[PDB]
RNA sequence: CGACUCUUAGCGGUGGAUCACUCGGCUCGUGCGUCGAUGAAGAACGCAGCUAGCUGCGAGAAUUAAUGUGAAUUGCAGGACACAUUGAUCAUCGACACUUCGAACGCACUUGCGGCCCCGGGUUCCUCCCGGGGCUACGCCUGUCUGAGCGUCGCU
RNA sequence: AUCCGGGGGAGAGGGUGUAAAUCUCGCGCCGGGCCGUACCCAUAUCCGCAGCAGGUCUCCAAGGUGAACAGCCUCUGGCA
RNA sequence: CAGAUCUUGGUGGUAGUAGCAAAUAUUCAAACGAGAACUUUGAAGGCCGAAGUGGAGAAGGGUUCCAUGUGAACAGCAGUUGAACAUGGGUCAGUCGGUCCUGAGAGAUGGGCGAGCGCCGUUCCGAAGGGACGGGCGAUGGCCUCCGUUGCCCUCGGCC
RNA sequence: CGCGACCUCAGAUCAGACGUGGCGACCCGCUGAAUUUAAGCAUAUUAGUCAGCGGAGGAGAAGAAACUAACCAGGAUUCCCUCAGUAACGGCGAGUGAACAGGGAAGAGCCCAGCGCCGAAUCCCCGCCCCGCGGCGGGGCGCGGGACAUGUGGCGUACG
């Protein structure tokens, strides 16, 4: 029918693993992501969804380079001088 | 042995032959369920599997 | 599968991996709050990926 | 055991290579400890080698940067490495002595109607 | 009335309300107001003696070096240190590393296929097979080199 | 993709003991990276909220009665 | 706060009640064991009866596979068993597949459109071939004999 | 039917450069609805608002009148109060709705092209050597290259 009967058909998978996001939405038999948008040049963002804005922005992750700009910045960007030896 | 992940066949001979100063027929390799990449190391004739594993110290 | 790919079965790894308990030293901590793992999972009750 | 950096700076680039290679042997060796049995007493030092090699392969990346960071001083192409990274800004913003230019019009009045102190009474 | 039921009280259970706490939030203000092709934001994978996440880090991976402090970390074993000394632990971090995906950059997305140059095996010039090293994106500016035209001319 | 046969004759080869060629004729040497590889494959390991009478693609296919892979009984194999 | 078929959390009567009835079927003895209608062995009686209740695969699951052990929890009774729980172990390729090829289709530069992220389009308004035999010269290499090799040019090549 | 200028126009893994993306609380440029109100409803209102696209900065944008005024006249921009919920718009319904003048915060001014004069007096880069140099600058040395007459540099721009 298309109650439980009709669930057993499914045996395929539309989506995979993309590979910018990370997430399950690289559409396969078309090539597009869906959670950010793959082959395309810009971040999929829209200002209908906030709370899909705040899982994924700035500070969501690692920063393994925007954590040492702060710390730089408190000093002033100094560069090639070590600490007086001893 | 055990040989990280991203090594040929071609490699895992070398370096073998260069540790241990020893000699290498052929090698087989799986790919463990955990990601590690297990190599079988067949020993060429000319050397004796247990003389050499005594020296590595794998009992 | 038996014809899985070379990343899903490095993705299959991490999430066996991670299937361990606690080990058990660690609920003697001076600061210690965790007693059970929580995120473990059982195969016929959760389907990797969803 | 232990291994000062106050004592790796002036070796030869061709001794460091004698006991970096020597320690890596050593760490080989260990880790079959691990896993064929051993003690507590081999399973920590594993910790005090693996530093090791992190205090002498650094050295060796210091003096061979140290070395040629004196190489390309003076010289005015240099790779990208030895120029500074401070931003993407502050390396196409701002300028040494460029941006600090004075046209002959500027500089003349200037020079011509210079601005001075004063004071008033009331 | 022995039982059953009802009402109240003592006690014991199911349950977590009230009360007091609080390394948490909301709101207001101040100072500063800084990312990325030298590879950002985000993602995957890894790393501890025992360790799954949480945090931290990147094959130098629970950190290296330097400086300041000055005798610990600790859940258990181990030993580092003459604490005597660069000298345990921590804070700062200016030096030194920084896997793979990502604007992602040889073509692709399957650890797939390549080219061009250097080094070591493979050679001993004897071409290959192996390993290591450096490049191979699009648009755009100035300059260089090579060029195309029954485009405009000059000359022999 | 790949592999092959045919036509045509630009070229090569030596001047009398030897060549150039074998759409390798018989031998001989060296090399063949990288990734998947267990198991279930279903009235239990899949999808239906589960050890759900539902659903989901194929190969192998004995003896007897019988037109027959029908129905029914038995052997290899399996089950409570 | 008494109410809003109010929100969240908790507990009753119903109730030890409905129920544990789809596909013929189990019995005797023995073993470990504290314990046995269910686990294991043996004997018997039955069924699935080769379009299978059999022997292997693809999708899909992702360690369920195999061994040792456990008696909290789950397996709608039980269990000495498990698809559970705790430790260990396991997946070896020139020749089996992937990779290579094109199929319906997808898609970028050229071009066109568009305020704009981009879009239409696939030979279509494009200087789209970076390769080769030989030849002339310069020029190394190694027995610069001879050939391997290199730069300029002459030739040759449909871009489909 | 060769040689040499210039103009248009390509290819370079040519030397040296730069953009691509992220964040988006504030800002700038496009695009731009419907619920709602009118006790219905279409103009109107919600509103040039939310959603969509682009682009930066620690601030952006604006800016030294082709101005306001009509006075005994003020003097770039922005910001506060006030003018004012007024003038004006509107099925003149619902509703919408500024500015000049005043006092304040701050206060900073200017540069070109053309007209023309100066022997392109102008500029980018290579190479050499001397110095500094972790924002690549200065000293000179070059019958070293190139741009530039289809116009660079100084004087000069409505206050002349
Ligand atoms: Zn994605």
């Amino acid at each position: 029918t298309k109650g439980t009967s009709s669930f057993g058909k499914r045996r395929n998978k539309t989506h995979t693993l993309c590979r910018r996001c990370g997430s399950k939405a690289y559409h396969l038999q078309k090539s597009t992501c869906g959670k950010c948008g793959y082959p395309a040049k810009r971040k999929r963002k829209y200002n209908w969804s906030a709370k899909a804005k705040r899982r994924n922005t700035t500070g969501t992750g690692r920063m393994r380079h925007l954590k040492i700009v702060y710390r730089r910045f408190r000093h002033g960007f100094r560069e090639g001088t070590t600490p007086k030896p001893k | 042995f055990i040989v990280d992940v991203k090594a040929n066949k071609h490699q895992i001979k070398q370096a073998v032959k260069k540790l241990y100063d020893i000699d290498v027929a052929k090698v087989n390799t799986l790919i463990r369920p955990d990601g590690e990449k297990k190599a079988y190391v067949r020993l060429a004739p000319d050397y004796d599997a247990l003389d050499v594993a005594n020296k590595i110290g794998i009992i | 599968s038996s014809h899985k790919t070379f990343r899903i079965k490095r993705f299959l790894a991490k999430k066996q991996k991670q299937n361990r308990p606690i080990p058990q030293w660690i609920r003697m901590k001076t600061g210690n709050k965790i007693r059970y793992n929580s995120k473990r999972r059982h195969w016929r009750r959760t389907k990797l990926g969803l | 055991a232990k291994i000062k950096a106050r004592d790796l700076r002036g070796k030869k680039k061709e001794e460091l290579l004698k006991q970096l290679d020597d320690l890596k042997v050593e760490l080989s060796q260990l880790r079959v400890a691990k896993v064929t049995g051993g003690a507590a007493s081999k399973l920590s030092k594993i910790r005090v080698v693996r530093k090791s090699i992190a205090r002498v392969l650094t050295v060796i990346n210091q003096t061979q940067k140290e070395n040629l960071r004196k190489f390309y001083k003076g010289k005015k192409y240099k790779p990208l490495d030895l120029r500074p990274k401070k931003t993407r800004a502050m390396r196409r913003r701002l300028n040494k002595h460029e941006e600090s230019l004075k046209t002959k019009k500027q500089q003349r009045k200037e020079r011509l109607y210079p601005l001075r102190k004063y004071a008033v009474k009331a």
